[PDB]
């Protein structure tokens, strides 16, 4: 009863946003809370952010 | 009674480090206002990025080119690192032509007056036959900020299914502001100091520009609570 089979292939991207659980190597798993703009986030002696 | 700020040296170590000396400051005003100008330089600096890419002979980015070594994703990836500096337009349509073996770097997009490469050692792409022949048309937008291509869509939501190679728009020209405080020798006052602002960016933006353009920005903001009603 099966004549004809047409497999269609959709890929997506998915892009971290909050909620997402990203982990180490160590089991410090945890869930992202938000996206901190660059600017609100800790700057060394050089400007230099984490 | 304050003793207003002024540019006093702009010293251009290389072609995106640039030393900005304003001076001078009394004290609490130093950090205050470097804190300002790198929150609003890294925020809301304006600047060309890539954007919509159309190379023929290709549907989607999830493809392989011919005689190409790198993705069609890959080289994506590549023009969105791209330092373009654009002078009169909004809105420019670059065409890169390529064939035979090497690397198809930033050199090799077809020049145009009112369009500038900063670096064009930056390689795009590799071709790896002879008979391998590339071609691509870049639109470069002016934007502030990032505009990813998920968000962003055609007015008629309607574009060319073979096109509309969307790549993230990274519009901001400066990559890192550091802001220094320090003692300045004044012969006629004590608590004067002295605010070095060391910027790194892409190259793209003028030091001067950029800082007198955080200032006019804050200047408007704060209009609103000088211009109370």
């Amino acid at each position: 009863g099966v004549l004809k089979i047409v497999k269609v292939y959709l890929a997506v991207k998915r892009r971290i946003q909050p909620g997402d659980k990203m982990a180490g190597r160590h089991g410090n798993k945890g869930v992202i809370s938000k996206i901190n703009p660059i600017e609100d986030m800790p700057y060394d002696e050089n400007g230099t952010p984490v | 009674e304050f003793l207003k700020p002024r540019l006093v040296d702009i010293e251009q170590v290389s072609s995106t480090h640039a030393k900005v000396t304003l001076e001078p400051l009394e004290r609490g005003f130093g950090h205050t206002l470097g804190n300002a100008l790198r929150r609003i330089l890294l925020s809301s600096m304006p600047g060309c990025a890539v954007t919509e890419v159309e190379i023929d002979g290709v549907l989607h980015e999830y493809s392989t080119k011919e005689g190409v070594q790198e993705d069609i994703l890959e080289i994506l990836l590549n023009l969105k690192g791209l330092a373009v500096r654009v002078q009169g337009k909004d809105e420019v349509i670059l065409t890169l032509n390529k064939s035979g073996i090497g690397p198809v770097t930033a050199a090799d997009i077809t020049h145009d007056g009112d369009v500038e490469i900063v670096k064009p050692q930056h390689v795009i792409c590799h071709l790896t036959d002879e008979n391998a022949s590339i071609s691509m048309r870049i639109k470069v937008q002016r934007g502030r900020g990032y505009v990813p291509a998920s968000t962003r869509i055609h007015s008629e939501e309607d574009e060319r299914p073979i096109g509309r190679l969307l790549v993230d728009a990274c519009y901001s020209p400066v990559e890192r502001i550091a802001y220094n405080v320090e003692a300045a020798r004044v012969e006629q006052r004590t608590d004067l100091d002295k605010l070095v602002i060391e910027m790194e960016t892409n190259g793209t933006i003028d030091p001067e520009e950029a800082i007198r353009r955080a200032a006019t920005i804050l200047a408007e903001q704060l209009e609103a609570f000088v211009d109370l009603r």
